[PDB]
């Protein structure tokens, strides 16, 4: 037999996360931009959730990059924007969603390279 | 090495050193890179 | 909004378990202070129990409350059976942590964190 | 090519040296600063330029498979030598 | 003393039609009357229209203008200016 | 209706006619391998990596160039397709140098990655390799041309996007070489983009060389503040250090390009930094102190002065959150002298109506216009990515472009109407022949540069240009919803300052000199101590020691744009926000937090304690400032035009000369780029 | 073909036939049955079916999966029920292995399978400890791997690799203390995924 | 990773030649010793039925008479090509499990003998450079080899999406991995099945009705290493 | 053999290191060479697996034959580039012969 629960789902008190890393963090929900150095698009398929960047300082002994932020490396993957937003909401994280950027469909024509009267005519091949 | 001597290179230590830990010749680590961020030096005159 | 319950079918049933667990923790504190030879008083121990209970006072989901009681009982069993050591009990009090700034100015002086 | 700063601390081949008011040089008090004395930049500059006949030469660093990946160097420019991008050996077309 | 007036409204919502009508007809006259009073008009989609008045030492009040008429807007400004 | 049906591996797809095979595959989510093809360049069809089999066709077709026919079944994974890819990859790698460990492309290389995915795993090439000499093309782009695969992307980009026909191929066959032939420098404001489009490590960033590998960098998606375009960027960091700046695709702003100042000036963030609060000592010299001491000193003055005795000037790189915080603080001493260095005429409506100071047509709207009139501006250097959008329309839409002002070079041929501002009156009257061009235009565009408004007769010019836009609308040539009047800004912070109610220009300060002056990143030298009373108390808050800091009494080290989450509004009114990539150096602090901390110490505590709360405040003052990535759109041009006809200002006789005439003026324009050693090398290169 | 793993169609056919067999007998619980290209049979079931399905597979004469090889969980945050419970069973009689999978979320308990396999006792304690999945009617459910008083469930995808606290000995209080974690060298996150698709056969529809 | 160095197989033969004598010396000390038998015989008895339900494997099953060995029933690599016998217990106690382990050592020598004689020639890693890195000489000469070496040591090979439970007859019992691939070069999930985990969970069952000193014997007969138990 | 460093700061060793024990920074050397300015190995993070020397394309980083380098302090086991270059100059005679003995198996 089932019960009825109309509460908004919230699990902040049973995740073990310190309050500082629930209430002062800002989660960012986005589809990563394509690395402009490459033409492949396979890394722009899934939604991601990262947290606000925090201080890094130089270790006095070695000069290594030290941190006190336990979420500095936390990156989560989601199939849809709704899945990511739902996950942030039940975990109590304040979040920002940025709409997916889709390359606009283009009109390509190899023949335009040799136009009789238009500026699209190329001067070299 | 009396029959198969090692190849000679000009940079190989001519004098072997044993473990120097706990002596004044012990290794001490440090960062080998230079300063990253250069600070602004205020003018040395009271033109203000 | 139809879900499988854990233990309690509503908040009233859940709150009964919360009170039963508080009773058990309340009575355990004097034994814990003696068994672990803690330097804290019984009043400090019982105040700590109240603070931990109070921080979850805002929950309205009976399933979440069940889990909190399930975990609270597990914590009590660790303490009573002396599976914990002195360090584990004293971790509730953060004695070696320096107080962290609360107001805007204090935080502003010490770093970039909000 | 080691050199000592005005405070007497040697400069490494990467140019590192604690400046005057840097407390971190306290770590060397009673001990020493490990500095390699065989500066590679100076050692590779002592190698003579190799005179070759062809426009294109290949270098693998010597020793066959014990060297570096084999690359080919264009020697058309007469204002400069062709330098191996792995080992720094220089070549010139004669 | 009054220091600044801000009017917020939506470009398309019916609730801002009265504010839109006011700016169409009355705003130029208003600006001529009060040449040195900054009247910041700021349109944003899907906002309920509002009138903000800023007084000396950063004291501010806001009045809703949702579903107002052009005259009700005119009276709301008349109240603020005086 | 017009769509035709094709199949990709038996899956039906409806495409418009003219769609290439490569584009049809994209519709089902299959990316055909490519090297020479770039969706923003003209089709080349020379690398052959995109060869694909069409069912029942003996010959594989170049998917990038071949238009798809009705009923075709594209076999993207057949044995014939796979063998074509392996063969082409085999040929690409035959002469390619074994450079991966020393080559900066390694780890983000399309040749490496498509070799792994679509090529064989071994070599059967038993000959010697080709080797070509390198070419010097400037201080920004290093060329290792033995790595070049002759894809001609750089050639096509330089000719089409940048409008510079300096790159080509010399020789023939296996000896064909990409370059300039003669010794020449490719120094264009968009030149650094050839690093991104070169699929290999043949073209690489000289400043970046050898410093990092792609897999170890952290990517912060952020916004550029070097101009008012608001180009979307990615900031690459490693271990708390900024390593480079990359473009981030945004179709409606910068596409996938950035200017060279945006790309290479980031090294200015490592020099001349303000890291500690400073105050004057007994000798009149700046000396380091604590935040407590410096803020207490400033607070004591803020509590002693009131009204017109306190003023602020906002610089060009300031953020909206700091702008509202400083306005709120000064309002709490009943001061309304909140100024900006950049001037915008206050005659008529002034900043009452957003449409009076926005690029109302939008950057993407240039692609729809049929005529563009540029008045007193050099958009090539003021807004490089906006000028590239004009050339894109000039190229593909046959856009007609006319200019009034100095006959600068815009990378496209334009009609020079002269440089006298009196031409604007001739056009408005109807005597000038160009007026007929505007009248016959269905979607005309008039762009007045913010640089031209820095003249004394700026209000006269704005009225004249706005008068031309009035006549065009009165005639029915225009479509109504289409907007004609545009202001092109060059300062990142200007539009946000105008939205919040700042007074544009320092005229009010010159009219009423203050006893206490706040320089919020103000480094334009607009107000010196010669324009101020003898004992003026100057507080400089910023991130660079440049022009403002040396003359200040107190220095409050602020954060740079890579070191804060801050709001900037671009020339079209779109609000965008940066993200923190690295924390501010030393004791520096977030700018809005400094003002909030100052307000509390002075007993005038501001009512917001977090970034979100100060952004809630921004909404109260201008709701558009929190609608990130949206272009709201402003109206009431008629009302603004009706008010600009009241006071009749006279047009000066000086010809319209933009501040930047040649490339040498482009590289250094703000504190960050002035502190950049790369920008100094570019300036040296284009002058010697 | 020396470098390619050979197929075994006979076992693929046998496992497929037995997969239908199980689905026909337990339609109340079975949601999906699949056989991997390397011949592994998975029965995806509704969580109510854990005890009936496991009991059937243990005791049925054509099944006899007497040995519980492994019981574990997988966290997939993008799923409404983020936790996938995986039972790996072995049948010595028929020299075969089967996998049974169900799901749950943070607040929905799963029936303990200790009555079917005594082996499940500790496996379920570990799943509770590492993922926070509660098993109903478990004889002795409590942490097993983590330290006493440990907060959180470390194997959840959203739990940080280095956690939130770390230990040291403090001379002033003369005991080991727990403090917020600070690292002399932050763990360096690497972005390794190539931007080019590797396996067309698994491409998802756009 | 690498081929055997020249001369190694000869040395493995010399070692194997003498090892059974070492086992015999061990059996001389323990097998017939009445003190050893008093410490192990009828200690920690587990029935065949219980051993299966409690998740036991390896010698913990064969000591109770269950005829099961993954090298025989689910062979991997070339175990189907070597001859050996599986020792089976009869009493299910510590002494029988000890005898099973001693006899398994003898069978391991028997298998090693066949391996030394049947070792074939050829390459020692799969000749697919998208999975296994090329030879160093190739990497330093061929463009394709250098790329694949670069990518295998930075990104690593991508694994097709899927999940597998793979087990072997490890010396302590069935050792398996439930490995989940999400298509990338890093595993999504890797659950490790340690045979000692289920064996130790059965310590309470096996120790019932025994004395304190027997608990030490029962822990030993399970052969517990806490690296695999705790992971 | 000329004395030039073999390492050209490709960072393959740093990428493959299973323990993240290697830290590298690099820039163009004054003569234009691609060389490291930082090369650290935390010998208390290292698992002595040899993946770095497998990954290295130019035989620059190796694991030598020395195993008797225990120290009295933790800090002495955080090797920087100078220490590692000194190790190379100290042990090259043995290292080179060992590589000569095994390189045909690699
Ligand atoms: S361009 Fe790519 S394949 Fe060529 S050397 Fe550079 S990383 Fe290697
Ligand atoms: S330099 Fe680069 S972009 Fe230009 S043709 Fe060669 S490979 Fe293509
Ligand atoms: S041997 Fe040490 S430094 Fe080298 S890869 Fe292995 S763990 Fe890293
Ligand atoms: S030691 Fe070898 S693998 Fe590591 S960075 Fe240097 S050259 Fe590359
Ligand atoms: S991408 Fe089609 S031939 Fe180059
Ligand atoms: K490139
Ligand atoms: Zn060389």
């Amino acid at each position: 037999q089932l019960i009825t629960v109309d509460e908004k789902l919230d699990i902040t008190t049973i995740t073990g996360v310190p309050e500082e890393h629930i209430k002062t963090r800002k989660a960012r929900i986005f589809v990563p931009a394509r690395n402009n150095m490459q033409s492949g698009v396979n890394n722009t398929k899934k939604w991601k959730m990262e947290f606000d960047t925090r201080e890094r300082w130089e270790n006095p002994l070695m000069g290594w990059a030290s941190t006190a932020d336990p979420l500095s490396n936390l990156v989560l993957t989601f199939s849809t924007k709704e899945d990511a937003v739902a996950f942030a909401e039940k975990n109590g994280w304040s979040y920002d969603v940025e709409e997916r950027k889709v390359p606009k469909p283009k009109s390509k024509s190899y023949g335009a390279n040799f136009s009789w009267n238009k500026r699209t005519r190329v001067s070299t091949k | 090495p009396t029959v198969k001597p090692p190849t000679a290179r000009k940079f190989i230590w001519t004098n072997h050193k044993f473990n120097l830990s706990g002596t004044p010749q012990q290794y001490v680590p440090y960062s080998t890179t230079r300063k990253k961020i250069q600070e602004w030096v205020p003018p040395s005159t009271p033109y203000k | 909004t139809s879900v499988k319950p854990i233990f309690s079918r509503d908040m009233n049933e859940a709150k009964r378990r919360v009170r039963e667990l508080y009773r058990a923790w309340y009575r355990e504190v004097p034994n814990t202070v003696h068994l672990f030879q803690l330097d804290i008083s019984v009043k400090q121990g019982r105040d700590k129990v109240r603070e931990m209970f109070k921080k979850n006072a805002h929950i309205t989901d009976p399933r979440v409350v069940d889990l909190l009681v399930i975990k609270g009982k597990m914590e009590l069993e660790e303490t009573i059976k002396v599976w914990k050591q002195r360090t584990h009990v004293m971790r509730f009090f953060h004695e070696t942590e320096a107080p962290r700034p609360k107001d805007f100015l204090s935080k502003f002086y010490v770093g970039h964190d909000p | 090519g080691v050199r000592t700063s005005p405070t007497g601390e040697k400069v490494t081949h990467t140019g590192q040296v604690y400046d005057d008011g840097d407390y971190r040089k306290v770590r060397f008090v009673g001990r020493q600063k490990e500095v390699n004395e065989n500066f590679a930049i100076d050692l590779i500059a002592e190698q003579p330029v190799s005179q070759v006949g062809s426009r294109v030469i290949s270098c693998d660093g010597g020793g066959g498979a014990l060297g570096h990946p084999r690359v080919y160097i264009n020697l058309d420019k007469e204002t400069k030598t062709g330098t191996c991008g792995y080992c720094g050996l220089q070549f010139r077309q004669q | 003393g009054l220091r600044e007036i801000r009017i917020h409204l939506c470009q398309r919502s019916p609730g801002s039609q009265g504010v839109r009508d006011f700016i169409e007809k009355r705003y130029v006259e208003l600006k001529k009357a009060n040449p040195d009073l900054p009247i910041l008009i700021r349109e944003c989609s899907d906002v309920q229209p509002k009138l903000w008045a800023r007084y000396a030492f950063g004291q501010e009040k806001n009045v809703s203008l949702n579903n107002f008429s052009a005259d009700q807007v005119t009276r709301a400004l008349e109240n603020v200016l005086s | 209706s017009n769509l035709i049906e094709v199949f990709v591996d038996g899956q039906s797809v409806m495409v418009e006619p003219g769609t290439t095979v490569l584009q049809a595959c994209e519709k089902v989510g299959m990316q055909i391998p490519r090297f020479c093809y770039h969706e923003r360049l003209s089709v080349a069809g020379n690398c052959r990596m995109c060869l694909v089999e069409i069912e029942k066709a003996p010959k594989v077709v170049a998917a990038c160039a071949m238009p798809v026919m009705k009923g075709w079944n594209i076999l993207t994974n057949s044995e014939k397709t796979k063998k074509a890819r392996e063969g082409v990859m085999e040929f690409l790698l035959a002469n390619h140098p074994l450079d991966c460990p020393i080559c900066d492309q390694g780890g983000e290389c399309d040749l490496q990655d498509q070799s792994m995915m679509f090529g064989s795993d071994r070599s059967r090439f038993l000959e010697g390799k080709r080797a070509v000499e390198d070419k010097n093309i400037g201080p920004l782009v290093k060329t290792i041309m033995t790595r070049c695969i002759q894809c001609t992307r750089c050639i096509r980009f330089a000719s089409e996007i940048a409008g510079v026909d300096d790159l080509g191929t010399t020789g023939r066959g296996n000896d064909m070489q990409v370059g300039t032939y003669i010794e020449k420098m490719f120094m264009s404001e968009l030149s650094g983009n050839i690093i991104d489009i070169c699929p290999v490590g043949a073209l690489t960033s000289k400043p970046y060389a050898f410093t990092a590998r792609p897999w170890e960098t952290r990517k912060t998606e952020s916004i550029d503040v070097m101009d008012a375009v608001g180009s979307n960027i990615v900031v690459s960091t490693r271990t708390g250090e900024v390593m480079r700046i990359l473009p981030r695709m945004h179709e409606d702003i910068n596409e996938e390009w950035i200017s060279d100042k945006t790309r290479f000036a980031y090294d200015g963030l490592k020099r001349q930094r303000l890291t500690e609060p400073m105050v004057r000592n007994e000798k009149g010299l700046l000396t380091h102190t604590t935040w407590e001491d410096a803020l207490s000193r400033v607070a004591g003055m803020l509590q002693s002065f009131q009204g017109n005795d306190v003023a602020a000037i906002a610089g060009g790189l300031v953020d909206a959150e700091a702008l509202i915080a400083l306005k709120d603080l000064l309002n709490r001493v009943d001061s309304d002298t909140l100024c900006t260095e950049e001037v915008f005429p206050t005659a008529g409506a002034g900043t009452d109506l957003r449409s009076n100071y926005l690029l109302n047509t939008t950057i993407a709207g240039v692609e729809e216009a049929d005529v563009v009139l540029l008045v007193g501006t050099n958009p090539r250097f003021e807004a490089p990515l906006f000028n590239a959008r004009i050339r894109k329309s000039w190229l593909h839409n046959d856009l007609k472009v006319a200019l009034i002002g100095s006959p600068v070079d815009l990378t496209y041929r334009y009609d020079h109407l002269g440089d006298s501002p009196k031409i604007l009156q001739d056009i408005a009257s109807g005597s000038h022949p160009f007026s007929q061009v505007l009248q016959e235009a269905k979607k005309p565009m008039v762009i007045l540069g913010s640089s031209a408004l820095q003249r004394n007769d700026g209000a006269a010019i704005l009225a004249a240009v706005s008068n031309i836009a009035q006549k065009i609308r009165t005639s029915s040539g225009v479509t109504g919803d289409w907007k004609v009047m545009n202001i092109l800004h060059r300062i990142a912070s200007q539009v946000a300052a105008l939205d919040l109610g700042y007074k544009p220009g320092v005229e009010a300060i010159q009219k009423n000199p203050p006893k206490m002056l706040f320089l919020l990143g103000a480094d334009g030298g607009c107000i010196t101590r010669q324009d101020l009373p003898k004992d003026c108390f100057i507080v400089y808050q910023g991130h660079h020691g440049d022009v403002g800091a040396p003359i200040a009494d107190v220095i409050l080290p602020g954060a740079a744009y890579t070191e804060k989450s801050a709001t900037y509004v671009n020339t079209e009114g779109r609000a965008q926000q940066t993200k923190v990539a690295v924390t501010p150096p030393g004791l520096a602090r977030e700018d809005w937090k400094i003002i909030r901390a100052l307000s509390e110490i002075a007993g005038m505590t501001l009512p917001y304690d977090t970034l979100d709360q100060v952004r809630n405040r921004l909404e109260e003052v201008s709701p558009n400032l929190v609608r990130y990535d949206d272009v709201e759109g402003a109206n009431y041009f008629q009302q603004a035009s009706e008010l600009s006809k009241l006071v009749n200002q006279q047009l000066l006789a000086d010809p319209l000369v933009p501040p930047q005439l040649t490339i040498k003026d482009f590289y250094m324009t703000d504190s960050i780029s002035r502190a950049s050693q790369t920008m100094a090398k570019c300036v040296k290169a284009v002058t010697e | 073909r020396p470098t390619v793993r050979p197929r075994n169609d006979v076992a693929h056919k046998q496992l497929s036939a037995f997969g239908e067999y199980v689905a026909e007998i337990l339609p109340k619980y079975v949601q999906q049955v699949q056989v991997s290209c390397f011949n592994e049979l998975e029965i995806c079931i509704h969580p109510d079916g854990v005890i009936p399905v496991l009991t059937f597979l243990r005791d049925h004469s054509n099944a006899q999966f007497k040995s519980l090889a492994d019981l574990t969980a997988v966290d997939i945050p993008t799923r409404q029920n983020r936790f996938e419970i995986v039972y790996n069973l072995l049948s010595l009689r028929f020299n075969s292995r089967i996998r049974v999978k169900t799901y749950t979320d943070e607040l929905t308990p799963i029936e303990s399978s200790v009555p079917v396999y005594k082996a499940a006792n500790w496996y379920e304690r570990e799943i509770w400890d590492m993922f926070g999945v509660f098993f109903a009617n478990h004889p002795d459910l409590r942490r097993i791997l983590t330290d006493y008083g440990f907060e959180g469930h470390p194997f959840r995808k959203d739990f940080p690799l280095s956690g939130y606290v770390e230990l040291r000995y403090d001379d002033e209080v003369k005991r080991v203390v727990a403090e917020p974690v600070e690292l002399a060298q932050e763990f360096r996150k690497f972005d390794l995924n190539s931007p080019w698709e590797a396996f067309p056969a698994y491409r998802q529809p756009p | 990773h690498q081929d055997l160095p020249l001369g190694l197989m000869d040395d493995i033969y010399e070692f194997s030649k003498n090892f059974s004598l070492r086992i015999d010396e061990l059996e001389e000390m323990l097998t017939n010793n009445r003190i050893w038998r008093n410490r192990t015989v009828d200690i920690g008895i587990v029935t065949a039925e219980d051993a299966l339900n409690y998740g036991f494997s390896g010698v913990m099953l064969r000591g109770s008479g269950i005829q099961w060995d993954l090298r025989k029933t689910q062979p991997y690599d070339v175990y189907d090509q070597v001859e050996f016998d599986v020792p089976i217990g009869s009493r299910g106690d510590c002494y029988d499990r000890y005898l099973c382990r001693v006899e398994e050592m003898r069978q391991s020598i028997r298998i090693i003998s066949q391996c030394l004689n049947k070792m074939p020639p050829g390459e020692i890693k799969v000749d697919d450079a998208k999975v296994s890195p090329p030879k160093r000489a190739e990497m330093k000469t061929s463009m394709e080899s250098l790329i694949h070496h670069f990518k295998l040591y930075t990104e690593g090979y991508q694994v097709p999406p899927g999940a597998t439970y793979t087990a072997i007859e490890a010396p302590k019992g069935e050792f398996g991995v439930y490995l989940v691939s999400d298509g990338s070069s890093r595993p999504y999930r890797c659950k490790i099945k340690a045979p000692g985990f289920a064996h130790l969970a059965g310590l309470d069952k096996m120790s019932k009705g025994h004395m304190l000193a027997d608990v030490v014997a029962i822990i030993g007969t399970q052969d517990i290493v806490f690296g695999e138990v705790d992971r | 053999p000329s004395g030039e460093e073999r390492c050209i700061a490709c960072k393959l060793c740093e990428a493959v290191c299973p323990a993240q024990a290697i830290t590298i920074e690099a820039e163009p050397r004054a003569d234009g060479s691609r060389r490291t300015t930082r090369y650290d190995i935390d010998m208390t993070k290292c698992i002595y697996c040899g993946f770095c020397q497998e990954a290295c394309p130019v035989d620059a980083i190796v694991e030598g034959p020395n195993f008797e380098f225990s120290t009295e302090t933790h800090e002495e086991l955080l090797y920087n580039k100078e220490k590692l270059l000194n190790n190379g100059d100290k042990w090259e005679a043995e290292i080179a012969a060992n590589i000569q003995a095994d390189y045909l198996y690699r």
